[PDB]
């Protein structure tokens, strides 16, 4: 879905 | 580059007293100097150098 | 210390200035008192003081003199020797009143084959004797105050005999410490000795000392620095050896009261 | 498979972000993230066997 | 966990000093650089440092495309003493100087290669006769695959070699290449030979170039105009731009100080004086 | 929390008055402007105000690309007394006047720069001979990097300088630049010099221009036609458009009232009468 | 990483919205949001040391 | 009108005497030895913008029936936190007669204007030997 | 340490060999990496390695050279300088592949009345420039590999003009570090300085460095040792002073793969 | 995922 760094 | 607005000032070295040697000793000698950046030092805006070229 | 720390190796930093030494003989704090600002309970002029902090409390190096077999000794007065030193001198001449402590660092290196010993004395109120035997207390302001060049001691008293136009200067005889007392006793004043086999410098930290909390720096000198050869310079078999002596001095905790226009003294 | 990271905002007009999606199987095709690490200079500036304490004599 | 865009350390305020601590005295014989900061030798104020080293990270330092070669091709009728011109280039970063100098701040490197191709054409002769839009074939020929002898021979079929068919006047072509080295890193310097000269062997037989490892390190690019020829002549140039993406580097080196003179570290007589006159006590 | 697109204050209904409250009387000597609204001096009705100041926010006021320069290049054969023309431009907003005047409503600014490049070409001589589609290289040369002396010399390799290879007839090129000032803001006015004239120094040696700070503030754009030359001559122009995005401004100033006369605030004799005749009691 | 904001709808045919995604790492590459703030003119229109009450005599 | 940005350091910096405005632009025509000074025309605020708009800068008016002084408290303003005071001036003080002096029916009235200015919160960095500028 | 331990006094022991020194300036570990054997996760040749341990990882002393007022500098390559050293050399020429780290100890004592300073640099891949301006990359194997005698630097580039029978050797100019880069920057390579007033030796511990885990020791040199006079030799007022320089080097953690018959190289 | 202003 989504990775958030 | 050399720029008057962003000039950095002057490094100089002087004799405080004098070099003193005893007899049987060289009266002249060399000092060597080194420069390096501190941990608060940074650079920016990447550019090509003038220290290398390729004529033809 | 097992991490290398030595009594002989010091670094001093005041303002934008650092002194290093690798051959010290510890350092002295006169009368055990470190310099301080004037406390409210001892204050006297009521106006807000000026405290120039790093602008004036930094190491100033005076003109280097030369030590030879014929040297009888040198003297300086504080604050007089610093009167033309950067913003300290400026702050001094703009105000009626000023007080200051000092770190005095005398420098003189040589070699393991030279020998000699300088007694370096800091004397509170170092009043020196005049050249006249027809008049007393007549040394002029100009001659009393040499500025950074300082003055010198002599081995001989020689009276000024020109009565028409008197020299009006000091005639400070070395074994009489320039003041009629014996030099061998000058060690009761805060001091160090530069004995060339042992050390290449002397460091004296001087408090402001006076019978007042603050005073006229231009009229009055609080401390005198007297440097005399206790054991004469000698090297190998040279008839005429020479080594330099340099004074670097820093004002400490100086404050000034009574701001007005600048003083322009008659110095010559 | 979207990757969301923050920009270090320089001149201004909360965190501003940007989105990245890899379109290819080979990591070689990917753009550079510029999310890089720093390290201490020591292996070049202090390569000595015995740790240096800067207030101490370097030679003892 | 410290990142390239993190701010550098704050200057901490510091006062007067009089102690046995000697930061300023040191000994460069040890091989170490004295780690000093301004508060070690002067009085400082507290400063909150905002500056970062983001643009000088290895990636950011190299994150630019650099020209590494110019290939010339034409679209002319092949005739008994001269054929239609196709170009052949041995892949390298050492034909030009700027990227070479930057890479050579280091001994070894690893990176993915981004190649961008800028293509330009022109008429060479006066006739008002025209040409139609050219398609170019950029074939990568890895060491071992057959090199084209003619603009139209069988090798341009490319069943296995990667080729780019570029259309003139469209966006510059671009492909990526993984780290393809046969070693664990690319060697910018190889102090050695590819052959050991044996005594029981002739000198000729044991001989090889100093500092060269695989003869055809990375292979060839062969470029041609795919179009048949026009009555009028058109010459084209393919400028190749190399960018090292996802890069790592090891063992720093002093930069090239005198002009490059070939693929090795050799230098030419007459080029050995980089420094200019300046008096010791003149600012 | 009030935003640029919020509606302005409603007019509140207000009736007759007879008091010691004196809104209308004031004193401009104080340096203040009297904050009056219509209900302070006349009778008003209630109005629900829908209008907003959205289009006059600093961002909206500047949110347009403006032409700042026109660069001329050609693609001609270099011959002993004249070479192929490439262009060099020192980046500035002061070569044209409209964006300059808008920026100069303020003393200092911060912004990200958007540069758009419109490229146009034409034939200059009568021959019916043609040219093929041109590619242009727009190289940014920051202060210190080597400026090109020839259309084809080594500096056009660009290993570190940013370059744009623009293809003729495609969409106008565009890049963004961060706030790159060496100060915390760009100075639209610098009341000073870059050198102090010292007494112990000659006048020549201490001299510098009034109001100039760094000589090469932002560097250069160098533009060339990458193509080799055609038999026929083609001239091109690169029009540069500057838009300040993400902008902040400080210290407002009266706008330029007389024609610009150079990069400073100087004015020319003959241009100093902006105002026209109009009689005091004539509407 | 999508940012959803509302349009101020002028001529009409609920809140109409628009979507924004940043495609680049550098905030300088971003478009302008136009989501700007206003401020009071006072620092230029009433720069006086003692607060002005408009119904009162400006000089007292 | 043959050169721009050429006012010398000496003429740019009058020290305490300041300079004056003029009602007329008059170009320096000595090209051999140029005057190298400002020619600041009053209705153009000495800088090519109209004086009537100078009120967007912080100001007060000394209108003799109302007040006998102006007091402006100025912050340090610059595009930098600190700068060369010797190379660069941060603020300019411009005083112009918006309505001319007049008294009774005297043809030649005169009244004095005095400036008293105090530095506030000043700090200095980069101590060395004193600067000795070429001022004449 | 309060039990006497000093940065200047060291003992190194490898195999049946010990080095002592009483005037060191600490010691250097190149890039902070101590030598190691090849790990399984980085291994490449699959055959059981040979690890000669104390038989080869011991101190070998090379031929002593002489430092004079006219010395421009000396260089050596590793493993080449050790190719004829006991069982290390044997193990090297019997195997296709080999890797090794090193302790390099440069020795040079004088007296408190001598002065001079040697920069001792360990350079990974120390490629040196050739003598020709008609050809590049043409230094022969024999001339590239001097064995223990090493080579020298020169202050002058002098091109080989015999085109019939080219010298095919290096012409390594000292201020260009023999490779076209400025000597003043050689300090970014792991180094120490032998400054005669301070120390009488340099000690560099070198890891195996390469773009491969293991390689042909006979075809390829991993490290170069360059020794250059940063400040020239001088003593009393002698016109022609001389002091010796000795190199003792020990392989560390060396392992070999690909055993066959011994290599017999063409060295002359 | 989504920001909503
Ligand atoms: C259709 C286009 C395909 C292009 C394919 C190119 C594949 C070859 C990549 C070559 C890698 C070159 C790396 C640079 C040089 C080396 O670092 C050094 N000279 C030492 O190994
Ligand atoms: C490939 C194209 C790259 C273009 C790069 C341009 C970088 C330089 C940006 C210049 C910034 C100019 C700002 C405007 C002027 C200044 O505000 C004032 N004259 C005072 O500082
Ligand atoms: C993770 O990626 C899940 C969300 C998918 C978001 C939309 C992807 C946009 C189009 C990508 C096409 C695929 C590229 C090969
Ligand atoms: C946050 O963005 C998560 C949702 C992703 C939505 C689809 C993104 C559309 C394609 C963006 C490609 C990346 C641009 C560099």
């Amino acid at each position: 879905g989504s990775s958030s760094t | 580059i050399d720029d008057s607005f962003t000039e950095g000032g002057y490094i100089s070295v002087f004799y405080q007293t004098r070099i003193v040697v005893p007899l049987s000793t060289p009266r002249e000698m060399d000092i060597l100097g080194f420069v390096s950046a501190c941990n608060d030092f940074s650079v920016r805006l990447l550019r090509d150098t003038t220290h290398i070229e390729q004529k033809a | 210390e097992a991490c290398g720390y030595s009594d002989r190796v010091l670094q001093l930093t005041l303002g934008n200035s650092t002194i290093t030494t690798q051959e010290a003989a510890n350092s002295v704090v006169a009368y055990g008192r470190w310099p301080e600002y004037l406390r409210d309970s001892e204050a006297n002029p009521v106006d807000q003081p000026t405290e120039p902090d790093v602008a004036a409390c930094r190491f100033y190096t005076l003109d280097t003199v030369s030590w030879t077999k014929e040297s009888r000794g040198w003297w300086w007065k504080l604050p007089d020797a610093l009167r033309d030193m950067g913003l300290f001198g400026q702050n001094m001449y703009y105000h009626y009143l000023g007080r200051s402590g000092y770190t005095v660092h005398v420098q003189c290196n040589a070699s393991k084959f030279h020998q000699g010993a300088l007694g370096v004395f800091a004397v509170p109120e170092m009043c020196l004797a005049g050249d006249s035997n027809t008049t007393t207390m007549h040394t002029s302001y100009q001659n009393a105050n040499p500025g950074e060049k300082g003055g010198t001691f002599t081995g001989t008293f020689t009276p000024d005999n020109n009565q028409t136009s008197p020299a009006r200067r000091f005639c400070p005889v070395d074994y009489l410490l320039g003041n009629g007392t014996l030099l061998g006793n000058a060690f009761v004043f805060p001091h160090q000795i530069i004995n060339l086999r042992t050390n290449n410098c002397a460091t004296l930290v001087l408090p402001y000392v006076n019978s007042l909390s603050i005073d006229s720096m231009v009229k009055h000198n609080n401390w005198g620095i007297a440097i005399l050869p206790l054991a004469p310079l000698n090297f190998a078999s040279e008839s005429s050896p020479e080594i330099p002596i340099t004074l670097t001095i820093a004002p400490m905790c100086c404050e000034f009261n009574g701001l007005r226009n600048i003083t322009l003294p008659r110095l010559q | 498979g979207a990757q969301v990271s923050s920009q270090k905002v320089g001149a201004h007009e909360s965190t501003i972000n940007y989105t990245t999606i890899n379109y290819y199987r080979d990591s070689a095709s990917n753009a550079a993230s510029k999310q890089d690490f720093s390290q201490d200079p020591s292996k070049f500036t202090e390569p000595i066997k015995d740790v240096l304490i800067k207030t101490a004599p370097m030679l003892n | 966990a410290a990142t390239s865009r993190d701010a550098l350390p704050n200057t901490e305020a510091s006062g007067p000093t009089h102690s046995k601590e000697i930061p300023a005295l040191t000994a460069v014989e040890t091989g170490a650089t004295n780690p000093l900061v301004p508060s070690d030798t002067v009085q400082t104020r507290h400063v909150v440092q905002h500056r970062s080293r983001s643009e000088s990270s290895i990636e950011s330092f190299f994150a630019r495309g650099a020209c590494v070669t110019i290939m010339t091709v034409d679209n002319s009728a092949s005739t008994t003493n001269k054929d239609k011109l196709f170009a052949v280039w041995k892949i390298t970063y050492k034909d030009t100087v700027q990227l070479r100098r930057k890479l050579e701040f280091f001994t070894y490197s690893r990176f993915d290669m981004e190649l961008t191709f800028v293509v330009t054409a022109n008429f060479t002769e006066t006739n008002n006769g025209h040409a139609l839009n050219q398609v170019y074939q950029i074939m990568y020929i890895p060491p071992g695959a057959p090199v084209p002898e003619k603009w139209d021979d069988y090798t341009w079929q490319t069943s296995s070699n990667p080729s780019i068919f570029y259309t003139y006047g469209t966006a510059p072509a671009r492909i990526s290449v993984p780290y393809v080295g046969i070693s664990n890193a690319y060697s910018h310097f190889y102090d050695g030979f590819s052959k050991v000269p044996l005594k029981d062997q002739s000198a000729a037989l044991g001989d090889s170039l100093y500092g060269a490892a695989s003869l055809n390190d990375f292979g060839i690019l062969a470029v041609r105009v795919v179009n048949d020829h026009n009555p009028t002549k058109v010459t084209s140039k393919i400028r190749v731009y190399l960018k090292p993406k996802h890069i790592r580097v090891w063992c720093p080196r002093p930069p090239r100080a005198v002009a490059y003179y070939g693929p090795g570290v050799d230098y030419k007589d007459g080029t050995l004086t980089p420094l200019s006159t300046k008096d010791l006590t003149t600012y």
